[PDB]
């Protein structure tokens, strides 16, 4: 398969960044694409094989190395806010019928911030269903708000009685900027879990909104008095209400 | 650009089929592919065709190629919410190593829920009191309703979101508004939106 590390990175302006891409398919052709949310893919680098390295369609400050077939690491010698986006590695090999089939890696989401003191975890709050909704519709919507987070590197899930659930859930596709006129604005995200009124009204039912936040690593420096915004799960919970 | 796609975007209801079009000027022509890209995710190859084939199928996706007219179509049978995605047409000029991939800009497909019984209502979600925030929920409106941003920078409003209760076999739209100020009440939250006159305000 095709592999990329790290899944998420936040780093200060000016620092060196290496993004790893590896695969054990024996593939000679390999690719680096760049993509901002909602935009089109731009080929940034490619490689024909074991010792090949060519500039893609979009010019970049990044360079690449293909010293070995298995590895195609992308390097950014001094990060700038402008390098903020998603970086997708791909490979393709000879399949059948005379075809090269392109396989994409999981990607790395990169944010370059001015200062690591801009990095904040989410605060998470669960809001319990309205009694007016229950009596009107026989359904019960819980809302979860994750607020005040930077970077926008967050995974929100709902858990009911200890199992992650996807049915009855909608999470905003994109987070809100708290301050749209600012570059390192913090973010908010909303999610909804809808269940039946009888399910909510069972006090044995436990409902939990969980936000995985990807932040600083144990290698990052931190001189602030506030808690170091490391990678962490922030959660909030509610139990059923018998009315 | 040697690869062009149509439409730019479209909205269809679940259950309906659609057709996406791709046209290219790439010469020489070796092969043609369709990719599905979900938001935040890498593209997933659907069907790969050479000129020696006029048809390829991948479950509900069926791709056609007329290499003479340099046109391909992707047909989706019985569209589902999960079909909402970017669809990318890519063309390769040569079969060998030294060939190049040419990407179209993509087609954005949005699939809407079929809402038979809209019951638009704005509800107040009991104050967390663990949180200083008050939350209002606009729910059960038809996909025709557009939710607007607030006219207040201390009031946050999210766009409409489709939720699928895959058991009651029920789908519903909702939008969320919150603010921490004393001003904020659910009666005003969505005032900047054109909401249906029959909207329930408990």
């Amino acid at each position: 398969d095709i592999y990329q590390t790290p899944r998420y990175l936040v780093i200060g302006t000016g620092k060196k960044i290496t993004l790893e891409c590896s695969q054990t398919m024996g593939h000679d052709k390999m690719y680096w694409y760049q993509q901002d949310p909602g935009m089109e893919l731009h080929l940034i680098h490619y490689s024909y094989g074991v010792n090949s390295t060519e500039k893609g369609d979009l010019s970049s400050e990044s360079t690449v190395s293909r010293i070995r077939t298995e590895h195609f690491p992308l390097t950014l010698e001094s990060a700038r806010p402008s390098h903020t986006s998603q970086y997708l590695c791909a490979s393709s090999g000879l399949r059948d019928r005379g075809l090269y089939e392109q396989y994409f890696g999981p990607g790395t989401r990169l944010t370059v911030t001015e200062d690591l003191k801009n990095v904040f975890p989410p605060e998470v709050a669960v809001f319990e269903p309205s009694e007016a909704e229950i009596s009107h519709t026989q359904k019960a919507t819980l809302v979860c708000l994750a607020t005040g987070f930077y970077p926008d590197h967050v995974e929100l899930s709902w858990w009911v009685n200890g199992k992650e659930v996807h049915s009855g859930v909608c999470t905003d596709p994109q987070p809100l900027k708290e301050q749209p006129a600012l570059n390192d604005s913090r973010y908010a995200l909303s999610s909804r879990l809808r269940v039946s009124a009888t399910f909510w009204q069972n006090p044995r039912n436990h409902f939990r909104c969980q936000v995985q936040f990807y932040g600083l690593s144990e290698n990052d420096e931190w001189t602030q008095d506030r808690a170091k915004p490391v990678t962490q799960i922030v959660s909030a919970e509610a139990w059923g209400r018998a009315d | 650009n040697q690869v062009e796609q149509s439409p730019q975007s479209l909205i269809i209801l679940e259950g309906k089929n659609c057709t996406l079009q791709c046209n290219y000027t790439v010469s020489p022509f070796s092969n043609l592919r369709w990719y599905k890209q979900d938001t935040g995710r890498g593209p997933v190859s659907l069907t790969i065709m050479t000129f020696s084939e006029n048809t390829k199928s991948n479950g509900r996706y069926t791709a056609t190629l007329d290499a003479d007219t340099k046109q391909s179509s992707l047909h989706i049978t019985a569209s589902q919410l999960s079909d909402s995605a970017s669809y990318i047409c890519v063309v390769s000029d040569r079969g060998s190593t030294l060939g190049r991939l040419y990407f179209g800009r993509g087609t954005q497909l949005t699939v809407w829920p079929d809402i038979q019984n809209p019951d638009p209502a704005v509800y107040q979600l009991r104050d967390s009191k663990s949180s200083d925030k008050s939350v209002c929920l606009f729910t059960d409106f038809d996909s025709q309703t557009n939710v607007s941003q607030s006219k207040d920078s201390d009031v946050y409003i999210t766009d409409k979101c489709v939720l699928d209760m895959r058991s009651m076999d029920f789908k519903s739209n909702s939008a969320v508004a919150w603010s921490n100020k004393s001003d904020f009440a659910c009666a005003n939250a969505f005032n900047n939106s054109i909401i249906p006159e029959d909207t329930f305000f408990p």
